[PDB]
């Protein structure tokens, strides 16, 4: 079975520059080379086939070259919305088999988060469980500090962060932290604040309330 | 007569080249005054694939016309009971890459109507003989053959 | 308009088989190849195989003979994958994706079924409100719930605009829990009204929850 290896395994680029991937065979596949992109949560899209054909309506911003082995996929003018995994695929051997992919992230200027916190609703603190979450908006770049202090004291091991992956439109990225206490723990404090650092903050931002 | 190899073309030089299919000239409209160099092709032993489902794949030039009903005949000799079959020909869509002869009614990418992949080499081999200018084994899916302009 | 659309997500015991499905429109579904593509975190996209409606040639990748079956309803246009004997390594996202008779590559592709193999029982999420500068937040906790994944959406598809859905976190309970956030102008909170539909298909679960200050 041909096996196909795509370096580099991703690439953080700013919009307006060039993203060269490559895609070698272990052995030739005459021009049989396909580029698909796969945007988070979507299927892949066809981009360039036969190596070098675009698809119908792929952007001029998108080529390929190459025959045999060796291949090369080029985005010319890297836009916002290019952000995704491209991959290749070879259908010269049977079975077709593709590449492992490679990542394409958007580095941008620096932008701080707008924050958020929600306390838990009484609909769910009935239930025995109090879920207190802090939402960090639209920031770049990804790295960010959220602490969690409850009457002041910083927590540890009581909450988890998720982020999303980073917009198409203003290649930020956001994220949520939950703390998850029992209602009992919930209901021996008074005081439940989200603490956020990040390059983009002049300072630390605190939001909090008074349960 | 010896079927042509994958990904071979004959003759041996570029489509658009002088001694192949020559220039592309522009891109044929359905609305526009070169659309009545196109004839429709009803040859009853030619199967058209008709993609699009508007009959486009039938319209193509007059030499276009003439290598194809040539290749029908030749076709039905090497292999009774199958049919030469056309999957694209006129182009009226963009899905052929920039200056394809299929927008100029000038090209055919083809198959055998039992789409037998095994008979393509030989297929492209009659493409040649029916007197096609360029004729290309470009996928194990089909032959792709095009004509000069009148 | 060509659509290759799949069959709702899968829980399944290992042993067990599970047979998923892709129905084609907007095209003559006998006339083209239909083709199967795995992908999972551990081997990215494999492609698995291909049936011809037309003739009803099927070509199976090796290392899915033992595995997949396929086979196709003409009368519904429906293609089907069989997958027998599942184990933690069949767990992964199933694409049916068609030809259009220039190779074997990809033009149209149907959404994915995510097959979860797994002893749990399914459980359907919890939803809470996340109740609500020129630009307020608000949202909805969906919590507990198995296995992947969930869709939500805001005031049926009306509102995506600032919506932002977080990935799953798996809890040490081994259920999930996320949230999904949108930023609206403060001023349109009185007024507007914000609506999360949740659902679990898996557990059957379908929830329109109204998030209100």
């Amino acid at each position: 079975d041909i096996v196909m290896t795509q370096t580099p395994k991703f690439l953080l680029v700013s919009a307006g520059d060039k993203v060269t991937i490559t895609c070698k065979a272990s052995q030739s596949v005459s021009n049989d080379l396909t580029w698909y992109q796969q945007k988070p949560g979507q299927s892949p899209k066809l981009l360039i086939y036969y190596a070098s054909n675009r698809y119908t309506g792929v952007p001029d911003r998108f080529t390929g070259s190459g025959y045999g082995t060796d291949f090369t996929f080029t985005i010319s003018t890297v836009q916002a919305e290019d952000l995704a995994v491209y991959f290749c695929q070879q259908d010269y051997g049977s079975p077709p088999t593709f590449g492992g992919g490679t990542k394409v992230e958007i580095k941008r200027t620096v932008a701080a988060p707008s924050v958020f916190i929600f306390p838990p609703s009484d609909e769910q603190l009935k239930s025995g469980t109090a879920s207190v979450v802090c939402l960090l908006n639209n920031f770049y770049p990804r790295e960010a500090k959220v602490q969690w202090k409850v009457d002041n004291a910083l927590q540890s091991g009581n909450s988890q962060e998720s982020v999303t992956e980073q917009d198409s439109k203003d290649s930020t990225y956001s994220l949520s932290s939950t703390l998850t206490l029992s209602k009992a723990d919930y209901e021996k404090h008074k005081v439940y604040a989200c603490e956020v650092t990040h390059q983009g903050l002049s300072s630390p931002v605190t939001k909090s309330f008074n349960r | 007569l010896t079927p042509l190899a994958y990904k071979q073309f004959i003759p041996n030089v570029a489509e658009k080249t002088l001694g192949a299919s020559g220039r592309y000239e522009g891109k044929i409209s359905r609305n526009s005054e070169r659309f009545k160099e196109l004839t429709p092709n009803y040859n009853p032993d030619i199967i058209f694939k008709d993609e699009e489902n508007t009959g486009a794949d039938r319209l193509m030039t007059q030499r276009c016309k003439d290598k194809l009903n040539a290749l029908a005949i030749s076709v039905m000799n090497q292999w009774p009971g199958v049919k030469l079959r056309v999957t694209e020909g006129w182009d009226e869509d963009g899905h052929h890459s920039e200056e394809s002869l299929h927008y100029e009614g000038r090209a055919v990418d083809i198959t055998t109507s039992d789409r037998d992949r095994s008979k393509y080499g030989m297929l492209a081999r009659l493409a040649v003989e029916a007197g096609f200018d360029w004729v290309y084994y470009e996928s194990k899916a089909h032959i792709h053959c095009s004509v000069k302009a009148e | 308009q060509v659509q290759l659309q799949q069959s709702g997500p899968e829980l399944v015991r290992p042993g067990v088989s599970v047979k998923i499905s892709c129905k084609g429109s907007g095209y003559t579904f006998i006339d083209e190849a239909l083709h199967w593509v795995k992908q999972s975190h551990a081997e990215s996209l494999e492609w698995i195989g291909v049936i011809r409606p037309y003739s009803g040639e099927t070509n199976y990748n090796q290392k899915f003979k033992d595995k997949a079956t396929m086979t196709v309803d003409i009368s519904s246009s429906t293609a089907y994958l069989e997958l027998a004997r599942l184990t933690s390594e069949d767990s992964a996202i199933y694409y049916c994706a068609r030809d259009w008779e220039r190779g074997d590559f990809f033009d149209y592709w149907g959404q994915g079924t995510l097959v979860t193999v797994s002893s749990a029982s399914t459980k359907g999420p919890s939803v809470f409100p996340l109740a609500p500068g020129g630009t307020a937040a608000l949202g909805c906790l969906v919590k507990d719930y198995f296995p992947e994944p969930v869709t939500v959406s805001w005031n049926s598809g009306a509102l995506t605009s600032g919506v932002h859905t977080f990935p799953a976190v798996l809890q040490s309970s081994g259920l999930y829990s996320l949230s999904s956030v949108v930023t609206v102008p403060s001023s349109s909170l009185g007024t507007q009204t914000y609506i999360c539909n949740v659902n679990h298909k898996p557990s059957n679960t379908k929830v329109d929850k109204k998030v209100e200050p």
